[PDB]
DNA sequence: TCGAGAATCCCGGTGCCGAGGCCGCTCAATTGGTCGTAGACAGCTCTAGCACCGCTTAAACGCACGTACGCGCTGTCCCCCGCGTTTTAACCGCCAAGGGGATTACTCCCTAGTCTCCAGGCAC
């Protein structure tokens, strides 16, 4: 059952990652950088969408990097050289 | 006859390290770099001014822009230099 | 023709005085000047401008800046493809290596 | 403890959504690390935006302008 | 008495305020603004000239070449964050042979 | 032909600037093609600049403005 | 073997073109009385996030078959590469025509300001 989840999560054009643990994470990083700040939920789902787009871009860049080095399972070095062509 | 920073670059070079010479192409590269960062901070200050209802560009707009563009050590030293010069200007008229 | 005599004297001075592939990497990495032959590149950019033109003139410093920017972009793409080449266990690069970096940059 | 707000089958389903089938065990921790290094600049830029707004709550237009400055423009939350 | 001599400034604060006024950027410019612009440009200029002076010191050449400015701008992570996209004319590239070929 | 003016040892010296040990014989045509593509992509904007300006000289100011528009900005020839 | 004379190593003299300094200068930098206009604070409300948990509830943690393939070794096989050799056009200098870039500006034409009347536009 390899092609089942690829045709399921891609066609369903909604989100997949969590919201309230991501709210706890953004509260953690604002405790790291700032003083508590109130956060609009539209801003939290915008950060969620931007993180999702950045992650799917990084994984679709490492997809061909896996098959380039005669591999299928991606490695830790694949998330060390895909950043070189991402800044 | 164009308004060039070249004499000012040679002046501020002669204060800390006068032993180094300066060519023409390197000086023009310095002038283009300082004009590029000048127009970048100008459009960022104008953008932050037109954001939140403040048409007057004060020190607050450009200090937010300096904190926005620069990295942390660079923004810290830049806001230190800017606070030093704005105290030296507002004190001595 | 004193300029011609000075040019012949400098040419004679260059002909008398100035006149395992691991050395060229460290040699051409400390070089600063350009590396593309000038007037064939000028003829090439004249042919490129003939597609999107009218007798359009050309300043020499503009073609110099174009040669510098094109050499910089080419060494940037080549330095980025060297890492993907050695990542795929290839010391010798290939056209497949300059396909992903041409793909994932855009 | 909120550094583990995301979970391993979530990254696995995101890899199935993109096309990555075989995943290594270090990929989830490197994804958490790159998420840590990715959100920090945009969020501290939004803190600078809120300091420019001299308030406590971070408004959504400041987030849209921060993502526009970073080069990650989002459509649908302003204008 | 110019505005530069009121704070020991050297970069042309009156000219910079003029280019902010008649430069299609905004409407009003406060009096505390262009002295601060002169300050941050003076700090950036002092940083890059000190880096160029160090690059001229350790390379036994008493003048500033674009290779020295390229090695100034490319061997610092804050300068790679600021200007990691632009290039320097006749600056060359970074000499760094990778470890896998060595 | 002017596309083959940048010959094989020219790209060899370029690769030795970029740190390659051994190179293949399939590199040079794709290098020339991507060079022609980059030159077209910058020259179209650089000549629309000089075609708007009621001029026929492709000025260095026009090519540095077209380079600043397309990200890769040069220093020394204006701006 | 002495000594005089020719060759060479090292020390001293001199072009030379780029860095540095300078006189003349001339459209901008300074200051100013004023003046329409941004803007900073405040009552006051209203409205969006937060906590507790009522009530469910899929989902992750983690361990167990099992086999696909990442890494390494072994053999293969051939394609750029060093090198030699032949060719060839790039660079330089120079002669020559001339063509758009640059600078000056004037009527005209299109815009800032002005008031006046009307049809768009999200809310009920």
């Amino acid at each position: 059952l390899a092609l089942y989840e690829i045709r399921k999560y891609q066609r369903s054009t909604d989100l997949l990652i969590s919201k309230i643990p991501f709210a706890r994470l953004v509260k953690e990083v604002t405790d790291e950088f700032t003083q508590d700040l109130r956060w609009q939920s539209m801003a939290i789902m915008a950060l969620q969408e931007a993180s999702e787009a950045y992650l799917v871009g990084l994984l679709e860049h490492t997809n061909l990097l896996a098959l380039h080095a005669k591999r299928i399972t991606i490695m830790k070095k694949d998330m060390q050289l895909a950043r070189r062509i991402r800044g | 006859r164009k308004e060039t920073y070249s004499s000012y670059i040679y002046k501020v070079l002669k204060q800390t390290h006068p032993d180094t010479g300066i060519s023409q192409k390197s000086m023009s590269i310095l002038n283009s770099f300082v004009n590029d960062i000048f127009e970048r901070i100008a459009t960022e200050a104008s953008k932050l001014a037109a954001y939140n209802k403040k048409s007057t560009i004060s020190a607050r707009e450009i200090q937010t822009a300096v904190r926005l563009i620069l990295p942390g050590e660079l923004a810290k030293h830049a806001v230190s230099e800017g606070t030093r010069a704005v105290t030296k200007y507002s004190s001595s008229t | 023709v004193r300029q011609k005599r000075r040019e012949k004297q400098r040419k004679q001075s260059l002909k008398r005085v100035e006149k395992l592939a691991l050395y060229e990497i460290r040699k051409y990495q400390r070089s600063t000047d350009l590396l593309i032959s000038k007037i064939p590149f000028a003829r090439l950019v004249k042919e490129v401008t003939d597609e999107f033109t009218q007798d359009l003139r050309w300043q020499s410093m503009a073609i110099m800046a174009l040669q510098e920017a094109s050499e910089a972009y080419l060494v940037g793409l080549l330095e980025h493809t060297n890492l993907l080449a050695l990542h795929a266990k290839r010391i010798t690069i290939m056209k497949k290596d300059m396909q992903l970096a041409r793909r994932i940059r855009g | 403890d909120n550094i583990q707000g995301i979970t391993k089958p979530a990254i696995r389903r995101l890899a199935r959504r993109g096309g990555v089938k075989r995943i290594s065990g270090l990929i989830y921790e490197e994804v958490r690390a790159v998420l840590k290094s990715f959100l920090e600049s945009v969020i501290r830029d939004s803190v600078t935006y809120t300091e420019h707004a001299k308030r406590k709550t971070v408004t959504s237009l400041d987030v849209v302008y921060a993502l526009k400055r970073q080069g990650r423009t989002l459509y649908g939350f302003g204008g | 008495q110019s505005r530069s001599a009121k704070a020991g400034l050297t970069f042309p604060v009156g000219r910079v305020h003029r280019l902010l006024r008649r430069g299609n950027y905004a409407q009003r410019i406060g009096s505390g603004a262009p002295v601060y612009l002169t300050a941050v440009l003076e700090y950036l200029a002092a940083e890059i000239l000190e880096l160029a002076g160090n690059a001229a010191r350790d390379n036994k050449k008493t003048r500033i070449i674009p290779r020295h400015l390229q090695l100034a701008i490319r061997n610092d992570d804050e300068l790679n964050k600021l200007l990691g996209n632009v290039t320097i004319a006749q600056g060359g590239v970074l000499p760094n042979i990778h470890q896998n070929l060595l």
